[PDB]
Parts: structure tokens; sequence; C-alpha cells
């Protein structure tokens, strides 16, 4: 019938193509955890070298859409990259055409918009890979956004994408609820641990990539490994 | 229970309770239908409620679901219905068997034989359930005739209603005398799905009404006057000599009539005699023709009454000369069935009445007059099969000017119509009876006064006539081949095709 | 097949989230389900209903995706008739521009058709207007009508609830009853999102208008 | 191919026209269907004037008749606008095989479906007749016959048509009569007949006129027998 | 077959007929205009489909007129209206990629040329002119009853108002006729203008009322005849 092989309704209703999608944001085997705080919103990833003769500094899933926001990318790698791309092109065309810095939210509805364009027309395949955008609002404060293959996107107290993404919103539920508004030691806390106790993995710095915006200085931050290690130390000593 | 939402008095029932209802009536797609249930106080029950849901006032046909809804019970019910016995008696050797089986020994219960008494009550329950069943059938034919005659019934239910009246044709009784004039009445019903529901129904009635006509065994050695050869020689042999068509043995006499032996199938005698040969009894025994109407019974009387009139026949015939789909009209071999059933019990009373029509719809070109006519001269030709020499011979005086007019104007639109109604009249007949209608036709069906493609649909006709009688007409066949011969090179495209088929 | 796309994309919409329109002599209400599935995601995020002018208000069953593009449509659509006769849209001429698009769609090769039907209410000439809008282009008008999971349910409901004469305070308080029928969980201002339609024109009420009249009922 | 064959039944199907090239006069006739009790035949012609010196009679699919007439009617003007004299008759009817071959699309049944008998009068004033095919291929005849009985017809015209046949303007008109009036059975009731004649207006008998021309036929045979 | 319509031609005027159906309660009557949309002044026409159809063919025959009139200023000739609708409907057919139009329409006009007019188009593109047709549901048993009630050169308006009354009462769904579920058109030349007024629904009823009266006249007569021959 074709109704798996292309993006065309199913007889229940249903785009087989676009859950396809989702599976291959699985397929990488990395998992992102990205949490909103009270001053502060911040992305970790784990980061896998396979091979001694990779240069560590080339692989990287966290990428700066412009100067306040930044992203992490799960999913099939040269997608995603083509993905940045098209949300960088966005940001740079909203600053020339509107005279202000694009929202977070409205960059997720671009990038969303396009990717529903890719459900809708059979000849192209969606693109297998989940955006999550980190930015601080002038307006609202801190803000963590989600970008689906489906082309939906909502915007999230915390969030997880990839293989661990079901386990990892179960540990960000409970914290959530209770708990109160959390301080940026407490924000990066929350995501390292909630990604250690996924894959049990007592990550040591080189492991983990942590990428940070806050409210006192809002343009987007790659934390160096000695920072993610004074991270890593004060978890181990609790 | 169900049928109460139905009820048109019951007040408050609401739209979704009468619908709710709708579909238990209907039933499951495999399961009990519950309007459709075989017993006949169950049927009495259901058939007319649904007829009078109409007046219902929680019934909106407006509503598309409705209609629907109504349409499947009625399609239902006559796609499952099945006729409900009437008469259940069981015969003498049946019980016999019964009783050794009840006398048997090894997984036996001991058990007293019936008591005569006992066996006298079974006999006097089934009697009245029979005549309680009867009782049921005349009921439910009234109470849906007075559903049809409702003041204020919307038209569906009127037509859903007429349908399930034609389902109570019996074939064992004729149908209650006020039926019987619903549907001779409403043979000129303005609905054309009414009219031709009443002439199926009206068709069956005459073959209800029909008087049973004697049979005389006959020895076909003795006729012929052959031997009847021992072994079984098949095709044309002396003894079935008699059955073929020849010009000196055609009767042309009252007296001739009367002797000849008119065998009527083709089948019979080609290979084999019956070991009991039947040709009819001698048109003295046969029921009398021409009655006074003083003479034929009631329900005869009816269909008499509405035919006779002047005014019946003339909407009739003009009901039935209006087109109903341009290019799919065809014979409707109904049609011929209620013209056959007319004559054959009336043996021509209304003929005077239809002879203006018929001279006028011969005349006329149009596609759909000429099928009308077609299926009345068919009917007339085969209703002739029991008429008397002197009624034959009028029938045909008055046929042969209008045949030869019709084949003269026989056109691309009704050439088929006209080969149906030869070959029709020409089916289940001897030939020496249908003699004037062989000669009419082969006199000179290639006469070319028409043209081509009009010679080509009057051999074509002739065709027809001349397959429906096989072997029973050795001469014909070769007057036409020796008519043909000196033609064959003489001939256009059109003709030369319908040739080489005949 | 075409059409059996068409079937396919309503089966979308009915496994959608429940959403229900009543229309009264003052005003339309349009209520949507937006129940999110974890703590997690943020209710003030997204918003459902969605204003297409100041008089023109829309909410939708089936997918979100496929809403937002039609929603830009209809928005720009709004906009074009504005400026060529500086008057606000006719609600029935934005429907049937609405409705061609959804046809397009449809009609074409190597695209699927949308997977939404949309809910339309707007306030022109001093009377309400609601309008459905299906997958297959055609679109009706409703007193009141309720899409997405268990609609059939909702409709017959809205049925004996409607009256010819009604409030539009009224009738909140009864869509809000038509989505309670359906709900699997408790009802709460961030569950549900409510859009009013009046002289004064389309306007989503807060969450504390909201939560005022969930009280009430 | 198998569209081809499919455009060839619909002409079979189609209403029989019959064509004569006669010294003065190029006769088109066609015979004319029975419609329905409530329709109104003005709709229906089968006849059509594609230009002043040009007609043209149809058989086959109406829907598609209609695209190529105009087709036609368009080209005729044009070509008067670019050369400024009238078409030749082979020139219109090339132009109709052409369109009749290609539909303008891959596939979507690209013959058009209808065969055309086209008969008028060169700008010379010598008389010509023509038949298209929905294959594209098209010819000249002296007489022809398209549509239902039209082999019938043609093996009637080939006996029937002679020097004598076409002397008088009269006697072509009968000649078209005599072979449609086999085809189709009738008086004038069925038949509709259309006389170009020499640099004169295309004109279509009025019902009265044709039943004088039958009427005529009908005293000649009876003289005959 | 979504609704009927039925057209009848008679000397002084032509007049089209529309059912208008409920399918649910809560459907709204803005729809109620129905069918005798106004193509131009001097035409008008009825389709027998969903209303979102109706608009896409209405509009294109509305801008197909006024193209007529920018070009000669004078109204489009009634037949070459319907004709160049029929035209796309054959092209969508034809062409391999698009598919056929799927709604049947019929045309009521006056011209100069042939005057009051009735045509009917197939959603394959061919039109057909008829003295009286009626297209949709139980559109088979309406043209069996107008071809046996139906007069030629004899119909008046009232004589085929009241036609359509007895056709549309023994054809429609509506179980009881109704001004509300009837709408009727009627064209006429008044002066040197062609006027087109839809029955209003107090005309419409005392349509329905003499239909009534007549056939309970009828229905006396055949009793008092029954009683005669008894
Ligand atoms: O002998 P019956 O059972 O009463 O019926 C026979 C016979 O029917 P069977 O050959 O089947 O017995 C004929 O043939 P059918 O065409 O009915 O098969 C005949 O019909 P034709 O008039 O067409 O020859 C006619 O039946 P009917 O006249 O009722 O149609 C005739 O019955 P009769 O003995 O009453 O003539």
């Amino acid at each position: 019938g074709f109704d798996r092989h292309i993006t065309i309704f199913s007889p229940e209703g249903r785009l087989y193509q676009v859950e396809y999608a989702f599976k291959a944001i699985n397929q990488g085997g990395l998992t992102s955890v990205a949490v909103r705080g009270k001053d502060c919103a911040v992305i970790v990833t784990q980061k896998k070298v396979p091979d001694k003769l990779l240069d560590s500094s080339t692989v990287t899933h966290l990428f700066k859409i412009t100067e306040n926001i930044g992203c992490v990318m799960t999913g099939m790698t040269a997608d995603s990259r083509s993905q940045v791309q098209r949300a960088r092109y966005e940001a740079a065309n909203w600053k020339y055409k509107y005279g202000y810095e694009i929202p977070v939210d409205m960059l997720c509805k671009r990038i969303a918009d396009i990717s529903q364009v890719y459900t809708q027309n059979a000849e192209m395949r969606p693109l297998g890979c989940c955006m999550i955008l980190i930015g601080i609002d002038e307006e609202q404060g801190p803000q963590v956004y989600k970008c689906d293959p489906a082309g939906y996107y909502c915007g999230f107290k915390a969030t997880a994408a990839g293989v661990k993404q079901t386990e990892s919103t179960s540990f960000l539920e409970k914290k959530v609820k209770k708990k109160f508004d959390w301080t940026f030691e407490q924000t990066v806390e929350t995501a390292i641990t909630c990604l250690s106790t996924v894959l049990s993995i007592d990550f040591k710095p080189s492991e983990i990539e942590v990428g940070v915006v806050t409210v006192e200085n809002p343009k987007f931050r790659i934390l160096t490994e000695a920072e993610i290690d004074a991270h890593l130390v004060a978890l181990a000593e609790r | 229970l169900v049928l109460e939402f139905l009820r048109p008095d019951r007040q408050g029932v609401t739209q979704q309770q009468f619908k709710g209802a709708l579909y238990c009536l209907l039933g499951n797609h495999s399961g009990v239908c519950l309007a459709n249930l075989h017993d006949w106080d169950c049927i009495v029950q259901t058939w007319p409620a649904i007829v009078s849901s109409g007046l219902s006032q929680a019934m909106s046909l407006e509503k598309p679901s409705i209609v629907r809804l109504f349409d499947d019970l009625a399609e239902k019910i006559h796609r499952q219905y099945e006729t409900i016995g009437l008469d259940f008696t069981i015969p003498k050797s049946c019980v016999e068997i019964a009783e050794l089986l009840q006398q048997s020994k090894n997984p036996s219960i001991n058990q007293i034989l019936l008591s005569p008494e006992k066996i006298k009550e079974g006999i006097k329950r089934q009697q009245e359930k029979n005549a309680d069943a009867l009782r049921n059938y005349e009921n439910l034919v009234d109470t849906l005739l007075d559903g049809v005659e409702q003041r204020n019934l919307p038209w569906k239910f009127e037509h859903i209603g007429i349908g399930l009246l034609s389902l109570l044709l019996r074939d064992d009784r004729v149908l209650p005398l006020r039926a019987i004039r619903f549907f001779v009445e409403n043979l000129n019903h303005d609905a054309i799905v009414v009219r031709k529901m009443a002439i199926s129904a009206v068709a069956g009635i005459l073959k209800q009404l029909k008087r049973t006509h004697k049979k005389l065994t006959i020895n076909p050695c003795e006729i012929s006057g052959c031997p009847k050869p021992t072994q079984l020689i098949a095709g044309d042999r002396p003894d079935n000599h008699w059955l073929h068509y020849d010009s000196k043995t055609i009767p042309r006499t009252k007296k001739e009539w009367e002797s000849s032996c008119f065998v009527e199938k083709t089948h019979w005698g080609y290979y084999t005699w019956p070991k009991n040969m039947v040709v009819y009894a001698g048109v003295e025994e046969q029921p009398k023709l021409g009655r006074s109407r003083e003479d034929m019974t009631e329900a005869e009387q009816i269909i008499f009454d509405h035919f006779s009139d002047p005014k019946f026949v003339e909407q009739l015939i003009t009901f039935l000369s209006l087109e109903d789909r341009k290019g799919k009209d065809k014979f409707n071999p109904r049609r011929f069935c209620l013209f056959k059933g007319i004559f054959r019990n009336f043996d021509d009373a209304f003929l005077p009445v239809l002879k203006p029509h018929l001279e006028h719809l011969v005349a006329d070109s149009h596609e759909s007059t000429q099928r009308c006519v077609a299926e009345i001269i068919a009917g007339l030709i085969r209703g002739s099969k029991h008429w008397t020499f002197e009624k034959v011979e009028k029938l045909w005086e008055l046929l042969c000017p209008l045949l030869r007019t019709a084949l003269s104007n026989i056109t691309v639109e009704t050439y088929n119509d006209w080969g149906a109604c030869i070959a029709t009249s020409c089916e289940s007949r001897d030939p020496r009876k249908l003699h004037w209608l062989f000669e009419l036709l082969l006199e000179s069906p290639l006469s070319g006064e028409g043209g081509s493609f009009v010679d080509a649909c009057r051999l074509y006709v002739l065709q027809g006539g001349l397959a429906q009688q096989e072997w029973r007409v050795p001469e014909l066949l070769h007057r036409l081949l020796k008519y043909l011969e000196p033609k064959l090179t003489q001939v256009y495209k059109n003709v030369r095709e319908r040739i080489g088929s005949v | 097949g075409k059409l059996v796309q068409i079937e396919y994309a309503l089966a979308a919409v009915a496994g959608g989230a429940p959403s229900v329109g009543i229309k009264a002599a003052n005003g339309v209400v349009l209520a949507t389900e937006k129940k999110q599935k974890s703590i997690l995601y943020d209710e003030r995020s997204v918003h459902k209903v969605e204003p297409i002018t100041k008089h023109i208000g829309l909410v939708y069953s089936g997918m979100g995706p496929d809403y937002r593009v039609l929603v830009h449509r209809a928005r720009k659509l709004a906009q074009q008739y504005y400026l060529v006769y500086q008057e606000p849209i006719p609600t029935a001429q934005l429907v049937q521009r609405v409705a061609s698009v959804m046809q397009e769609y449809t009609q074409s090769g190597g695209v699927r058709p949308f997977g939404v039907s949309l809910l339309i209410c707007g306030w022109n000439e001093g009377r309400p207007y609601l309008f459905q809008s299906d997958p297959s282009g055609a679109y009706f008008a409703w007193k009141a009508t309720a899409m997405g999971k268990n609609y059939v349910n909702g409709k017959t409901f809205l049925e004996k609830r409607y009256n010819e004469d009604l409030e539009l305070e009224d009738a909140i308080h009864t869509a809000i009853l038509t989505l309670k029928e359906s709900f699997e969980g408790q009802m709460t201002e961030d569950n549900i999102e409510v859009g009013i339609c009046n002289e004064a024109g389309f306007r989503r009420l807060t969450p504390t208008e909201v939560k005022d009249y969930l009280a009430a009922i | 191919l198998f569209q081809v064959e499919y455009a060839q039944e619909a002409v079979k199907k189609g209403s029989t026209a019959v064509g004569v090239r006669g010294r003065d006069i190029v006769v088109l006739g066609v015979e004319k269907k029975s419609v329905a009790k409530l329709q109104d035949e003005r709709t229906v012609r089968k006849i059509c004037a594609l230009d002043d010196n040009v007609c043209m009679a149809f058989a086959g699919l109406t829907a598609d008749a209609r695209i190529v007439i105009n087709r036609a009617r368009v080209e005729c003007q044009s070509h008067r606008l670019t050369v400024e004299d009238p078409v030749t008759v082979e020139y219109i009817t090339r132009y109709i095989a052409s369109l009749k071959q290609r539909y303008t699309q891959s596939n979507g049944r690209r013959p058009f479906g209808i065969s055309a008998l086209i008969v008028g009068f060169d700008f010379d004033g010598t008389p010509r007749l023509y038949q298209t095919d929905p294959s594209g291929t098209y010819h000249a005849w002296k007489a022809n016959a398209i549509g239902r009985g039209a082999k019938s017809v043609r093996e009637f015209l080939e006996k029937n048509y002679t020097d004598e046949a076409i002397e008088t303007d009269d006697l072509t008109i009968k000649l078209v009569i005599k072979a449609l009036l086999e085809v189709v059975q009738s008086g004038g009731k069925n038949i509709e007949l259309a006389v170009m004649r020499r640099d004169q207006s295309l004109k279509i008998l009025n019902p009265e006129e044709i039943e004088k021309y039958v009427a005529e036929i009908e005293k000649e045979k009876e003289e005959n027998e | 077959h979504a609704g009927t319509c039925l057209g009848i031609l008679a000397n002084d005027g032509v007049l089209l007929a529309a059912e208008r159906r409920n399918i649910h309660k809560l459907l709204d009557e803005v729809f109620f205009s129905e069918k005798i949309y106004k193509l131009n002044e001097d035409m008008a026409c009825s389709v027998a489909g969903i209303t979102s159809d109706a608009n896409v063919l209405t509009n294109e025959l509305r801008l197909i007129a006024q193209r007529y009139l920018l070009q000669y200023q004078e109204p489009i000739p009634c037949e070459q209206l319907v004709t160049a609708l029929c035209d796309i409907k054959q092209a969508y057919t034809q062409f391999g990629g698009k598919r056929p139009f799927g709604v049947s329409l019929l045309y009521i006009g006056w011209d100069k040329h042939y005057g009051f007019q009735l045509y009917q188009s197939d959603p394959s593109g061919n039109y057909g002119g008829w003295k009286a047709t009626c297209i949709g549901n139980n559109s088979a048993a309406a043209v069996s009853m107008l071809k046996q009630d139906y007069k030629e050169g004899e119909m008046t308006l009232k004589s085929a108002l009241a036609l359509a009354i007895k056709v549309l009462n023994k054809t429609m769904d509506v179980s009881k006729l109704s001004a509300e579920k009837v709408e009727i058109a009627t064209l006429t030349r008044e002066n040197g203008k062609t006027v087109i007024r839809v029955l209003k629904q107090k005309e419409v009823e005392q349509l329905i009322k003499k239909h009534e009266e007549e056939e309970a006249k009828a229905e006396r007569e055949k009793k008092e005849k029954e009683q005669k021959e008894k």
C-alpha cells in the first residue's frame, strides 16, 4: 500500500514513517538532558569518542544557533547538522527582517514548520533528529523548547531526548514535582545526576558535554572540562 | 415490546427509541431479523407495524438514516423471505416409521404407547393450527391493504407495503379478492415502481385463476402407422413424420384442425417416444371459452370488468407506451406473461377493446409504442394455444396486416424487440398451428423495399422463429435456402452477415 | 487513493483530542482539551485556540503541525481581504477560502490531505457564526459541534443541552460540560483551553477566567 | 494502440454520416437519432460550419468533437489573418488529423475519438471531401460514410456513384438521401442534410425541403418497379 | 444524488425548484439559500451537490458571465455559459492528470436568441436542453412523473408551479411537503428586464394548500364514484 514506505495516511490514521524517524533518534545511542532553572537553562549530553584517532574537539552535539541561543541535537549526525544550519539561517534572517533577536519559542516553531513539510510531502523523508533549544527570554526568563520529527514543538520545565528519554523523563518528573526553583549549581547537578542515573556511568569530565545560558550572562557558554569536573566532584562529595 | 416503539398512536416515543427499535427489527447481518420471522403470528404483527410507522410522529423521513433503515428492512425482508406453510399434514407412511422408532429397544426409555385419545388430540390441534395460519394470512393481506390506503401515509411506506403484499402471492390459494382488485386497479398507479409491481402480481394472479386443461394419452406408432423401431434411432424417423411441418399437412379447415394431433413442445419424438405421450384433450372436453361474465368467478369478474372498460385499457396502454430508460429498454418478459395470461384465461374477450389501440401503436414508429404492441402480439399468439379454430382464424386476420406493417416499419431502435416478439410467439408451439406467421415472414424477407438494414432485420426476425422450431420444420428451412441462394452474390454487408448467421 | 486518504485523514481527526463549539445569541464559545502528558510540559507555551483576526478564532481536533499550516494561511487570507476592502473579512468568506486550501492538498499528488478538522467562530454584522471544515474541504454551519474522540457521544449530549436562545455565559458552561463527559481525569484551568467570540471580538479566556467558570460548574 | 482502438469503437457507435462530392455542390447528410420525451433537439447538431467555405460532419464522442471543432474554427480564422485566403479543405483536414494525433498530454486518451467527414470548396472552386480518422490518417473521397452502417452505405455508394448521379444538384442531394435512407429508416424525420453549394454559404435544408426530396425518390422507385 | 432539483420550462417562464434537507438538528440554516444561486441578471443555477462543491462551480460560472460582459457589455447568452463550463469539466476528465467534476447542475435563463431555456450538465461535461428535467435524489421517479403530466407548448408558469409541487410531493422524502423544506425560483420577463424571484414562504405555502385541497377533491370524487358503482 506504500503507507509504511512514504508519509501518507494509514487505515488507522497514523503516519508510520514519522514513527520510524523517531526510532532513528534512538539509533545514535546517545541521550541529552535539558533542565530549566529559576535563573538559567542547562543542557547535558553524553559524548562518546569511539576511536583514539578521532579529534575530541570535532565531536559535539551542542551547537550555538545565535549568541544567546544554543541547541542539543539527538539523532543522525548529518541530519542534525542540516537542521542546525537551517536554524542559524532562520535566526539571522529574523534579526535582519525584524531588528530584534528571534525568541527561542519562535525559532522552535520555524524549525517545526519545516519539519511538517517533510511529513506532508512523499519525496522528502522526515529528518531523524530532535532539537532542544535553550535561551533566556527577556520577557519570560529562561526557556527550554524541544522540536520533533513530527513537527510538534513544546516548552518544557525539563526534557530529555535519546535512548534513555523515557527513563530520563521519569527521574526529572519526580524532582520537578517536589523541590523548588533551582540555583545554577542545582540545575547543572539535576541534569548530570539524571544522565548518570539512567546510564549508570559515573561520568568522568571527558564523557559529558555541558551547555548553559544564565539571566546574568544571556550568551550561550559551553563549560570547559575543568568546570564540568568541578560540578562532578561536588556531586561526588554529597 | 419492540413494536410498541414504532406504534403510530404511542406518544413520547422519541427519535432515538424509534431508530433503535428499527435496528432491532432489522436484526444483524447474520442472526434473527425479528421482522421476517417465519411464523405467521410474528409476521402479522411486524409487517403492518412497519407500514404504519409512517404516521408515528417520531419518524423523520427527512433524516437520511431513517430512509436507509426502511429501505434495508424492505430489502432484507425481500431477500430472506420464504413461503410459510399454510398446511402441515403428515402422511400415514411417515407415522408408521415413527411408531417403530418409538417401539425400539436399546437406548430406550420405558414409555406408554400413545393412547387413541391422545392421537386424536394431535390431529385436532394440527387442523386448528393450519386453520389459524390461514386466518392470519387473510388478516396480513387485509391489514397491509388498510395500511397502504391510509389517508396521510408517506409515499415510501405505501411502496414498502405494496412490496410486502406482493410477497404474499401464495400459489396454493388464489389471492383474497380485495387484493386482486387493488393490484388490477394499481396497474395504472401514477408511480412506475408501483405499476411494475402490479404487472408482476397480476400475471401471477392470472396463473392462480387459470383453469386446468385435460390431456389425452396417445400412441405415436398408431397415429404415424409406423412400427416404432426398438433400437434408439434418433433424428427424423417414420414414426416422427406427422410432427414435421408440411404445406399439405397444414389443416386449413375446421374439421382438419380438430383431427390434427398438435404435439406442441419441440423436444418430443426426436430421440425416443415417452412411455406415456399426451397430446391435449379434444376442444369439447377443454374448459369452455367465451364465458358471458355471469359464469366467471368473482376474482375473474374483477379482472374482466377492469380490462373490459375502455378507459382502463386506454390508460394502461398510455402507461405501457411511456419510455422508462432511453436505449436501455427491452422486451420485459413479465409484460408478456400478463398478456399471455389475459388472453389464455379470457379467450380474446378484450380483443375488441384492445383492437383500436393495437392499430395505432403499430402505425407509430416510436421505439416505445412499437415495444408495447410487440409484447401484446407475443402474448396474443401464445395465449391462442387453447383457442377454438374460429377464434384463432379471427386473431390471424387482424394480426397478419399489423405484423406486416410492423415488419415494414422495423428500425434500429425496435428491431431487437420485434425479434423477441417473434421468438417468444414461436417458442413451445406446434409449427403447423403457427403457419400464418411462418408464411408472413417468409414471403419476401429480402424484398429491398425497406432498403438494406431493414432487409437484415426482417431476415433476423425470421431466423429467430425458425430457430425456436427445431427439426419440426424440414420445409421452410429448405424454402429459405432456395430463396437465399440466388441473392447470395447480390447482398450488401449488413445483409451478408445476417445471411451467414441464418 | 485520494478518497481513501481523506477517510484515513478523518480517522486521525477522530483520534484527536476532543474540541467543542457552541453558538449562542450573543456569542460563540470554542472549547478544547489540552492535557499535557507530563508535569514537565509547560502549559502556557503552546495554545490550541488561536485568533485569526480580531473577530475570528479557530480550534481543531487532529494533528497540530497540520493545524499550524492552516492558521498561517487563514491569517494571511484575512489580511489580504482587509487590504483590498478595508473591512474585517466575513467569517463565511474566510471558511470558504480556508476550505479551498484543504481541497488543493487532497487533489494534488505526492501530498497527503491535512489530518485536522477546523472549528471556526466569527462575529460579523451583529450575528454569531460557527463553522466546521473537513480534511476533504467540505464546510458546514453548526449551532453546536463536537470533534475528536467521543465526538458522536458529545454531539448527542449537545442536542439535549442546546437551546435556541442561550446566553454566551450559559453556552460556556455547557461547552465545559461536554468536555467533562469525555475528560479522563480532573479538569483544571491549565487542562482546558476556552475561547469566546462576542461583539467585542475573539478572545482566549485567561486561565483565571476559566478557573471561575469551572468553579461555578 | 489500445486508445486508438477504443476511439474507433466510439466512432462505429456514432450516427451515420454520408457525404458526396458533386460538380457544383458538396452534400453532407447525417442521421438524427431520437433524444428523449422532454429533451430539446436544438442542442444536438452533428453538422458544423468550420468556416464559410468548409463544413464538417462528425461521428464519435460529442465532447471530443466540440474541442476539435472549436480548435479548427479558430485555425480557419488564423489562416485567413496570416495568408488572406480561405482555408483549403485539405489544410483544415490536416490540422484536425494532427490535433487527433496529439491531445496535448502524454497518454490521456491522445486520439480525440471522432471520425470526421470534411466537405467544402477550395478558393479555386474545386469541390473536396476528406475523411479524418482517430489514427490521424486523412484521405480524400468522391463519396464516403462514417458511423453505424458505414461499410454497407459505402458499397451502395460505390454502385450508385456515377457521372449521371452527380450531373445535377438535385440528383447529388438525392444520392446522399438514398444512401442515408438505407442505414436510417424513416422519411425526413430522422435525416439532417446540408448543401454547401458553390461560392454560397452552407445551407441546412428545412425538414419540409428534405421530405420533398424523399418523396421524389419514392416516386422514382415506384416508376422503376 | 445529494438533493432533488427540478426544472420546468413554461411559455411565460422557467422555474427551478430544489429540496432543502436538514441532515442534523444542530446544522444551521445559513446554507438555506441552497440552490437558485444567480449566475447573472438573466441566469440562475441549481447544483446537485454539497455546498462546498457548489461554491467552486458557481463562482467559476459567475466569472465566465462577467468576462463576457466586460468584452461585449451585453449579458452572456445562456447556451454559451453552459458550454464554457462543460469544456472545463471535459478537460479535467479528458486529461490524465485531473479528476472529473462530480456535480450535475441545472440552469434556467432567458436570452434574446432562444428565449427562456432550461439546461442540464452531467459530471461528464455533456449538456442537454430540456423542456423539464430532474437531478438529485429520486430523479428517476420525477422524470417519469414529468413525462406523464408535462404538456409541451401548453404549460403556463402557474401550471408549471402546480406540476412542480405535485412531482416534488411524490419524489422528495419530506413525508409532508412544507414551505420550509422546498425552495422555488421563477424566471420571467417583465417589461424589458428578466426578473428572477424566489417565491416567498407564504406564496409557496399557498401552492401546497391548493395542491392538498385539489388532492382531497380527487379523493372525494373517487369515493363517490365507488359508491355510485356499488
Ligand atoms: O403442464 P403445466 O405444468 O400446467 O404447464 C404447461 C407447460 O409447463 P411445463 O412444460 O413446465 O409443465 C408449458 O411450458 P412452460 O413455458 O410453462 O414451461 C406451458 O407454457 P407455454 O404456454 O409457454 O407453452 C403452459 O404453462 P402456462 O400456460 O401456465 O405458462 C402449460 O400449462 P397448461 O397445461 O395450463 O397449458
